[PDB]
């Protein structure tokens, strides 16, 4: 038991303690640490390899599942709707939250043991690890609730099945559109979009899909932009009191924190009027993940950028040079090339102090430790990295919404209206949402509008 | 794989009808490049103590994140051409595309 021990046997592999750390004081104590699963199980053949048990495809499956029997219990079954299953046990001021899971060990119970409220069902198992992550998995499973309603009412013959299906199609197109268009370009910057992400022209059948092993660790980029509070507003946009501002260390794993500390509602505000953690070359990563990842369900609080570096290890991920090269990029050998990379010695001395040489620099440290693209919030090395990635989840996936025969034109056109601010209007209570780009849009109430100022997803092309 | 589809597989087989695994659930992900391991084939560096990668010690990845990544809260920038929404966009949009798994405690 790799969260209980510090012995290094399999499964684990626990994270050694450097001296005079500045939390952990027992050169013998650890991080805990459990080896991903190998794809070949005790092979002396194979070079070791780990699993993906998700579908690379960008199709909603943290909303639907990647497996059938999963798909099948997240279902409402009870009627031919074509719906998702909702909480039987609680409602959102009068709106549908996630199904509680049945965990032998729920870690959302220790969150708040008097509280008694576990951790959420939804397509991904992650669904519960933060409250913020959760009202997108909350507010995606009402819109397909939404869209089956409106369909229902359009195509009446319609099953459940159908009606499942084209909801499905719908959320799914909903994800690709706001990842491509609103998402991305807001990461690459638009140069490396430009190189990285060229105009979609048609599938190709030859473009694999699957996503990269050193994937998993560079699109982790995402914990430079974590702020160390869990920001709730009222319909005011206003702090609401009495806990406005929530040590992210207390909101992990915290479902109660939704069923009963006001919603979904605060959360998504929040989300929107506050602004995102800038990544600095000095101010990588915050201590609530730092030094308090999980701290509330683990013997001791876990440290998310150490596990990153460790699991590119794990992974036998190739170190910082050698991904550069992959990405035509310059390779550096002395501190004084790793700092004209970088536009920062001092940054570079302190890697080569490390390290000892860039070509062992960890991917997910060396990736976020370069200086960030124009417009972007990557550099050269993660832009390449994940713009290869994005570019094969498209170019790769036969259900590409604008893939010909996925969608009618007219609906393809009616789909290009669609804004995650018009989702929020739709599922909510939230009136007054950000003015796209919602991933740019963060002061209220300059980057703000009423939700009836907002073009809603017409379904009239979807009458069969 | 059926001639003629209108949806998706829950699993993402047959999305690809020459390679119908390709980007499916519960399968190896693809590898841009060799993996380097302390053995060649599973061990991860720092596995055992005193090898050496390339020439030089391991350096713990948590004594990297106290040297590197550490820096006091209070001084944190915020993204003024950022929302919050686009961290917690990236977080589910990740969850939509890999989930490593690893033995149950
Ligand atoms: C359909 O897509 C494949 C794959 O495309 C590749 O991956 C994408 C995600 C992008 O990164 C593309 O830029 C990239 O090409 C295309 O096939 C590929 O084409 C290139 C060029 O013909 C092939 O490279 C060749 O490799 C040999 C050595 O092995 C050299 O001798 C050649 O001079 C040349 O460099 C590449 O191997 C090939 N890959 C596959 C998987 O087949 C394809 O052209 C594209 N089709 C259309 C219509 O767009
Ligand atoms: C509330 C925000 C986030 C977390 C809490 C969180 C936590 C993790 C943890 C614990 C892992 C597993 C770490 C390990 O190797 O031991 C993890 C993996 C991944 N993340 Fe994390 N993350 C939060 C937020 C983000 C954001 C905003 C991301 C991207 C923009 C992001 C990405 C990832 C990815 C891709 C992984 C690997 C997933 C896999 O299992 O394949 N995270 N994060
Ligand atoms: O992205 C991921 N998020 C979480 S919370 N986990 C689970 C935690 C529990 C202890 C070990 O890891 C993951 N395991 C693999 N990938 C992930
Ligand atoms: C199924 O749908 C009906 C009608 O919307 C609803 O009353 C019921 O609570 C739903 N059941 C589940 C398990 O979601
Ligand atoms: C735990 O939950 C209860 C409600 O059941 C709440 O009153 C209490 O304040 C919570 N504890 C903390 C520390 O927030
Ligand atoms: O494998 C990812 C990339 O690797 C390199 C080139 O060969 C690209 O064409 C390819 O897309
Ligand atoms: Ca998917
Ligand atoms: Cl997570
Ligand atoms: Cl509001
Ligand atoms: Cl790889």
């Amino acid at each position: 038991n790799c969260e209980t021990s510090c012995v290094q046997q399999p499964p684990c592999f626990p994270l050694k303690i450097p001296p005079n750390d500045p939390r952990i004081k027992n050169q013998a104590d650890c991080i805990p640490f459990f080896r991903s699963c190998p794809a070949c199980p005790g092979s002396n053949i194979t070079i070791r390899n780990q699993i993906n048990a998700l579908t690379s495809f960008v199709d909603a499956s943290m909303v639907y599942g990647s497996e059938e029997p999963l798909a099948r219990n997240l279902r409402n079954m009870s009627n031919q709707l074509g719906l998702l299953a909702v909480n039987q046990r609680f409602q959102d001021n009068g709106r549908a939250l996630l199904p509680f899971d049945n965990l032998h060990d729920d870690p959302c119970l220790l969150t708040n043991r008097s509280a008694r409220i576990p951790c959420f069902l939804a397509g991904d198992t992650r669904s519960s690890e933060m409250p913020e992550l959760t009202s997108m998995h909350t507010l995606l499973l009402r819109e397909h609730n939404r869209l089956a309603t409106e369909l229902k009412s359009l195509n009446p013959r319609w099953d459940g099945e159908r009606l499942y299906q084209e909801a499905r199609k719908i959320v799914g197109a909903m994800v690709q559109i706001i990842t491509y268009r609103d998402y991305l370009p807001l990461v690459l910057g638009p140069t490396a979009m430009r190189k990285y992400l060229p105009t979609y022209r048609s599938y190709n059948d030859s473009v694999d899909p699957r996503i990269a092993n050193v994937f998993t660790n560079a699109f982790r980029y995402g914990h430079t932009l974590i702020q160390p509070f869990m920001f709730r507003l009222d319909n005011r946009y206003q702090p609401m009191e009495p806990n406005p501002r929530v040590p992210l260390s207390r909101v992990f794993f915290a479902s109660w924190r939704v069923v009963l500390e006001g919603g979904i509602d605060p959360i998504l505000r929040g989300l929107m009027a506050t602004p995102a953690k800038l990544n600095r070359q000095n101010q990588i990563a915050v201590d609530e993940i730092r030094e308090r990842l999980f701290e509330q369900v683990m013997r001791i609080g876990l440290d998310l950028p150490a596990l990153n570096m460790q699991r590119s290890r794990d992974h036998g991920l190739p170190g910082y040079n050698a991904w550069r090269r992959f990405c035509g990029l310059p390779q550096p050998e002395t501190v004084g090339q790793l700092g004209t990379v970088l536009r920062n010695l001092k940054l570079a001395r302190k890697l080569m102090e490390q390290y000892g040489t860039p070509n062992n620099i960890d991917i997910w440290m060396g990736g976020v430790s370069e200086p960030l693209k124009r417009k972007g919030r990557v550099g050269p090395l993660l832009a390449c990295i994940i713009g290869t990635q994005f570019r094969k989840l498209r170019d790769g996936d036969r259900f590409w919404w604008e893939n010909e025969g996925v969608f009618s034109m007219q609906q393809r056109q009616a789909l290009a209206q669609i804004s995650l601010p018009r989702i929020i209007c739709d599922n909510t209570g939230i009136t007054t949402v950000s003015k796209n780009n919602i991933f740019m849009s963060n002061s209220y109430p300059r980057d703000f509008v009423n939700c009836s100022t907002l073009p809603a997803l017409n379904l009239a092309s979807w009458r069969e | 794989c059926p001639e003629q589809d209108k949806y998706r597989t829950i699993t993402g087989m047959c999305n690809n009808r020459r390679s119908p695994t390709l980007g499916a659930s519960n399968r190896a992900f693809v590898r841009w490049l060799p993996a380097e391991y302390e053995d060649g084939f599973s061990l991860p560096y720092g596995w055992t103590p005193g090898v050496k990668r390339n020439g030089f010690p391991v350096a713990l990845a948590r004594a990297v994140s106290n040297e590197i990544v550490r820096f006091p809260t209070d001084q944190l920038t915020p993204d003024q051409e950022r929302s919050l929404m686009f961290m917690q966009w990236g977080q589910l949009l990740d969850h939509d595309l890999d989930f490593t798994p690893e033995p149950a405690a």
